[PDB]
């Protein structure tokens, strides 16, 4: 900066998972899986998440085989909290696998006030002729969470996963999925 | 009878065209003043306001053509006595800033003749008054604010017994109008500028007259707390340091009747006045005749070993100033039966071969 | 930063919103209808805004059918607030259309003090041999919104939307407004 | 940021405007006309300015026709004021022409502490072939300006507008300006 | 006159008019081409003049008697006929011009041209009535526009 | 540079010569009533007095160029519904004697066009000021009193 770059594309978002209510202060966390679209969050700690249903979403929870590049952009609101007065932090993790044996494929880290932005990528790549089945037993195939930590709850409200598909994408095969239920993103007055 | 007027040709948008006497479209009337100084303007009006109150045989055609494709011809037949002599510049300039300074060095630039009455008889130039294309017109030129500017560059040596007259006649030749476009290339094959290297006298006697002339061009021409700039000369200041074939155009300011013979040499500023061994250097004499009175000295590739500095600090001595200068000396003395110096004027026309080399941050200031 | 990378082109300012005057301290928002030049501030908030006339803005305001990608540049003033007393946000949406079921296209979140740039773009495209007539029933098309969040309107002063044509870019068609009314940028002394 | 990207070329200083002494503590601007070379501070403000005489600068006054893209650097200075305390933010305007009909073609908006850069370009394009005289009567061919505007006078020093030619660039014709005066930049002890 | 900047609209009272072709001109900063107007009579066969047509600039007065030392068109009306096409070639224009001019800007110093439309003779008839005529750009052939409006924001110059 | 300025091009004695636009020299501007009659002067001068207080392209030429070997065209652009009609009859002359007869009879002799504004929308014709050569001048037909009438020899049948 000052002059941005210029973002272009259509990112759909899929996952948002508000921060716990007040007086918890403690430090927390939350995973987002981001092919079969699930929010566990840490502990006993009540996040208020939501998984919305773009078609990107349906895609990832229905297509069994998938390969190629998604973008991601996590955004991070945002309490109104003085810009000298914050000391908010987040981490997050890229992880094939959820068990604490398993590395990270990837870490960042943002202290930006208020609210942020991080645009990232990765390649779903599996065994069957470059296609991954999302967590089969099959090749101990795996798929991707999202841990992501706030290191002060009482200052980031939200995190927000947007996804998008890079042009490379392909699927095959169907899931049986239960009925999706209607979540709607209540925007902001 | 009748006819199909929708049909005829009265939407012909030829250009201007004929003999010279059917593309005259105006004359004008210079006063010379019978004691004229240097830096003395003489005309100085809009070039459309040239043709206000005329009526030649393509006045009404020149004012009323959207587009001519041919050259502004402008012939000034003025004449004295080969006994004196003048110099005079008439020039054209794209516009005009208010308050503006009309030195020699400013004007020439551009688009400009330069004569002496004692000795051509008559002397006539083409011009482009659109220098960016092939194309201008009347109503181009009147919005534009192009400026014609006469100037007497160096006084009568001996004055008439009267005041004198320089008639203008302002016609339309049929030569291709082409542009004239400076760009930022390193290597270029001709370079014009008719940059005023400067006006030399010298006085009648016998002393060792020499003048140097810095090739450190750059950065304009001096004047109080202040520079002039042509657009040239700030545009060959962009790069650091050049080199090229330089074209230089010595003229004759004076009478016929102040006689004296010049050495031309391309030196570095150490060399100290009363040195007596200039012609050891390459150099070039020139002698002038009665009639003649302009002379192209050109100096080539192999009078300079590498390139040098457009521009140089203004309070860096003639002692320690690694760049070349141009002398000129006088080879014997200056002479003549009536009093009055030997004014020569010197005049870069332009850099054949040019190669610029880098990034000038820039020096504010003129003189080395 | 902190040296800049390099703006080129001319963007012609389409649409200011400055925001409700004080007491109003509330979390507020607007939208801009990006292709049809319209301000709708949410709720009863007395926003102030104007929609200037660049040719732009006349194009896309008289052209039926349109294709091709147009750059934004939101700016955002901008109150005289000291930078350790700021706690104003700007999340931004776009979206298709303006229901609550729909999605967003893209969101951005920003929480730089005082002022602000936000460079993005977006390609209309549309059913009709890749045209679009935004808003008609036709083939149900939509517009592209930009609904803007001020969460702190005592500190944002005004949302600003410059816009440009890729060189893509391509209209057929026209429709019959009515007559466009004078309003001139006042600029700031 | 952090690691900045790379800048390389020679910018030479054209333009200085410094803002108006104490107590004046009111809201403020200043023009630059990037071709002619002038400085016109708004209203009855003594804003102190100085035009330098680089070798651009120079060819842009004297050159009649010019063709093609300049580099502008927009440096701001800058006083010694606390960053917490800092509520200073700049907006800059380029504008064709200074009447108030004409619309910006660009604007800027810098809320940087101390100080900031801001690179951008623009071409001269003219009807001429290609070609521009500046504030020409013919074709009603008009200028650049570059309006830049102060919020707090007390904190920003003052504007710095550094130029630079592409190497596309291209002059022709000649006009008689007066004599340049020799201002030289007063480096900072 | 008709001005020939014709980008930015027509006029109305505190507000101005649009087309999309007319506003998509102005997209552009200057501009040049062939002209194609199409002139039309509107009132009866019985009103009947000789109209000449020309490019020219603002500064020309009215009660100036030499309009036809530029070069013109001539358009007389038959009974019959009603349409007729005035072409300007690219000899009529040196320069490109703006597609949009302040609105302020007197004629006395605006340096686009002008289509002046000037009775050659007299308006006539047996019968009263004005002598109504439509001009129509109806397009521009090799067209050539250059640069970028930022734009202006008014109709007439 | 210099040149022989006694070898230039400047004794063309060309006649003029072009497209109609560039050889145009004068228009001349005839009012007729709205009642007028029958053996009634619309205009009658002197053939060279038209060209006074004129600015066309070939104005100066005309007056200047000692030898034209071309003729005059004159055309008359007037015209009125059908439903009206007159008759209208421009002629040149060779000279003239005072108090002289402007009767259709005297005049029509020698160079004339005849026409009816209701039918015909224009009128042209040629003609040579000088009827016994090839050649003329500006100044021979203002010293010899060439003289231009334009009469109406019907008047309106309906104003």
């Amino acid at each position: 900066g000052p002059v941005c770059a210029e973002a272009s594309d259509v990112y759909s978002p899929c996952m948002i998972a508000s921060t716990p209510p007040a007086p918890f202060s403690d430090v927390t966390a939350v995973t987002f899986d981001l092919i079969n679209g699930k929010i566990t969050p840490v502990g006993d700690d009540n996040w208020n998440t939501h998984i919305y249903n773009p078609p990107i979403m349906n895609v990832l929870r229905t297509a069994a085989w998938k390969s190629g590049t998604i973008h991601v952009q996590l955004n991070v609101r945002g309490a109104g909290v003085k810009r000298a007065d914050w000391d908010g932090q987040v981490f997050v993790y890229l992880r094939q696998s959820m068990n604490p044996e398993s590395y990270d494929a990837r870490t960042f880290v943002i202290s930006q006030p208020g609210s942020a932005m991080l645009n990232f990528s990765f390649d779903i790549i599996g065994p069957n002729s470059g296609f991954e089945f999302a967590e089969s037993p099959w090749a101990n195939q795996t798929t991707w969470y999202l841990e992501c930590v706030a290191t002060n709850p009482r200052q980031i409200q939200q995190f927000e996963v947007n996804m998008r598909f890079d042009p490379n994408f392909r699927v095959a095969g169907n899931i049986l999925m239960p009925p999706f239920p209607l979540s709607t993103e209540t925007p902001p007055l | 009878m009748e006819q199909n007027l929708f049909a005829l040709s009265l939407d012909d948008t030829s250009s201007v065209r004929g003999s010279l006497l059917d593309t005259k479209f105006a004359q004008t009337r210079v006063l010379l003043s019978k004691a004229m100084a240097g830096g003395d303007v003489l005309l100085d009006e809009y070039l459309y306001d040239v043709v206000n109150g005329q009526d030649f045989r393509a006045t009404v055609a020149f004012l009323r053509t959207h587009v001519i494709t041919g050259k502004i011809k402008v012939t000034a037949t003025t004449n004295i006595s080969d006994n004196s002599g003048c110099c005079l510049m008439l020039a054209i300039n794209s516009g005009v800033r208010g308050k503006y300074s009309t030195d020699v060095y400013t004007i020439c630039s551009q688009d400009s003749m330069t004569w002496n009455p004692g000795c051509k008889k008559n002397f006539s130039f083409t011009f482009n008054p659109n220098p960016c294309g092939d194309s201008w017109s009347a109503e181009m030129i009147s919005r534009s604010r192009v400026r014609m500017t006469v100037i007497c560059v160096s006084g009568w040596t001996l004055s008439p017994t009267t005041d004198v007259i320089a008639k203008l006649d302002w016609s339309i030749v049929n030569e291709k109008c082409e542009p004239t476009i400076y760009h930022l290339a390193d290597c270029q094959n001709w370079l014009p500028l008719n940059r005023w290297m400067g006006k030399l006298t010298f006085p009648q006697g016998v002393t060792s007259e020499v003048r140097r002339m810095p090739l450190s061009i750059g950065g304009g021409a001096g004047a109080t707390q202040a520079f002039l700039a042509n657009m040239p000369n700030s545009w060959i200041s962009m790069w650091r340091y050049f080199r090229g074939e330089l074209h230089f155009e010595v003229t004759k300011m004076s009478s016929p009747y102040i006689k004296a013979t010049v050495t031309f040499l391309i030196a570095f500023g150490n060399l100290s006045d009363a040195f007596g061994f200039y012609e050891s250097f390459p150099h070039r004499i020139v002698q002038f005749a009665e009639v003649e009175e302009k002379c192209t000295l050109v100096f080539s590739q192999q009078e300079f070993v590498t390139a040098w500095s457009t521009q140089v600090n203004p309070r860096t001595t003639l002692e320690a100033d690694g760049c070349p200068y141009l002398y000129a000396i006088i080879h014997d003395s200056t002479t003549g039966t009536i009093s009055g110096d030997f004014n020569l004027g010197v005049k870069l026309v332009g850099i054949k071969d040019f190669c610029g080399i880098g990034s000038n941050p820039g020096i504010d200031g003129s003189r080395l």
